[PDB]
């Protein structure tokens, strides 16, 4: 049922390398949870 | 043209095409950042670079990325710190944890970071959160205080889907979250 | 379900995604793996592992690559040593170079190199190539002497295309290369 | 317009690891010539929940 969208321009190119690697962080400190990924798909095209 | 594309539907024992960071690990056909211990890190990377922009040509790269996780906390109130997909250099390494999700360590921007993340945050840190105190979604650039947010209610145990798109000609970034229920 | 894929049409200078070996490196949007000099090995590796099977379901994948290259000798006859396409384990290193291509140091079965590469050999070693002294397409499990092999006519200068696709239902490996 | 294609059965789960690196390769030796590369796709697909 539930969705969530946030939207910004984000000039990626002024902040980032041109190569980078992506991926997932997540931590706990004081307080915790378990943070797990069950599947994941990525495509990206640079003409 | 460059494309790269990958999808790890189950995660397994021995997921080579993955580095893994502080606790990451894989475990029981899914990718474990952090166990429900307090004050660990962990973070997955993909195994190649991938070319985002190019200098040459001023050429910026469309991509789209989509997963499913789950945050499994001891309680609804007692839920810490968050989750992030962030695009950083190549030699990314741990940041600071606790409430900068281990890709950062500032609430000022830091030229230096060249990181954009996406958090799902969990854990009201009163020097950078939102005034309402709400868990959210926040696009990051360079600093932990968020660009912009959007409030989101954390269902504890649930599976969220998320799809994060990048539109290289109008730079839009875009990011859904959906509960399945 | 695991999938892996990437196209690069045109190879810049920082090539990032790919592991360069020997002598091989990216000049004028094209990778290059040997220049028209003697003794040299050139090899890239593209960056992630590949799951290419699964020893708990048993299960093999399914893919296809497909390449242009050239091959640009001197003439005609004075042509050597060829060009390979193979799957290693991810930690492989350079072989042998010569009429070994850069993968294997032995005529004989070696179970230990686990590798399978397509050949593209452009000179005839009396020890293990086709008698026919043909230049040829070959298909080599852990040794460089192929367990089949088809004659090919080189053209020099000229760009090939290839296509190469493993089906894991049949096992079978077909190879394609058509010259334009 | 010429073309050259071959096949062969080769049962590669006996042969390769599990996880492995796909690359090119190429040498000379005694006699030489320049070797490279145009442009270069890939896919892979592993079931690992049916066969294909
Ligand atoms: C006002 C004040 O100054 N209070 C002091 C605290 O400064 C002091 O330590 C800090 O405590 C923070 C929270 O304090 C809570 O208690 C006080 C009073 O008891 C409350 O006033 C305060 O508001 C806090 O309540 C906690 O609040 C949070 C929200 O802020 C609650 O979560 C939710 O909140 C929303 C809105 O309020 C809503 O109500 C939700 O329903 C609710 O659940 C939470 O329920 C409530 N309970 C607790 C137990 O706080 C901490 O946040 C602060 O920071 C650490 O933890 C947070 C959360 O995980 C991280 O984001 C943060 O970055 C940091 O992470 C790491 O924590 C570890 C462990 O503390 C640190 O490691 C230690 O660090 C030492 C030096 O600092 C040494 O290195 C040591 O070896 C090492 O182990 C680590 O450094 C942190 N990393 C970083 C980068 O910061 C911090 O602990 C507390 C101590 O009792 O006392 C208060 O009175
Ligand atoms: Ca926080
Ligand atoms: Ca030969
Ligand atoms: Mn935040
Ligand atoms: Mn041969």
């Amino acid at each position: 049922e539930t969705s969530y969208t946030l939207n910004e321009v984000v000039p990626l190119k002024e902040f980032v390398p041109e190569w980078v690697r992506i991926g997932f962080s997540a931590t706990t400190g004081a307080e915790f949870a378990a943070h797990e990924v069950l599947s994941w798909y990525f495509h990206s095209e640079l003409a | 043209t460059e494309t790269t594309s990958f999808s790890i539907t189950k995660f397994g024992p021995d997921q080579q095409n993955l580095i893994f960071q502080g606790d990451g690990y894989t475990t029981k056909e899914r990718l474990t950042l952090t166990k429900a211990v307090r004050n660990t890190v962990g973070r997955a990377l993909y195994s190649s670079p991938i070319h985002i922009w190019d200098s040459k040509t001023g050429n910026v790269a469309n991509f789209v990325t989509s997963f499913t996780f789950v945050i499994d906390a001891p309680n609804s109130y007692n839920v810490a710190d968050g989750f992030t997909f962030f695009i950083a250099p190549v030699d990314t390494k741990p940041q600071t944890g606790g409430g900068y999700l281990g890709v950062f360590n500032s609430k000022d921007y830091d030229k230096t970071s060249q990181t954009v993340a996406v958090e799902f945050d969990t854990f009201y840190n009163t020097a950078w959160d939102p005034s309402n105190g709400d868990r959210h979604i926040g696009i990051d650039v360079n600093s932990i205080k968020s660009i912009n947010t959007k409030s989101w209610a954390l269902q504890n145990g649930k599976e969220a889907n998320v799809v994060i798109a990048f539109n290289a000609a109008t730079n839009v970034l875009t990011v859904s979250l959906t509960y399945p229920n």
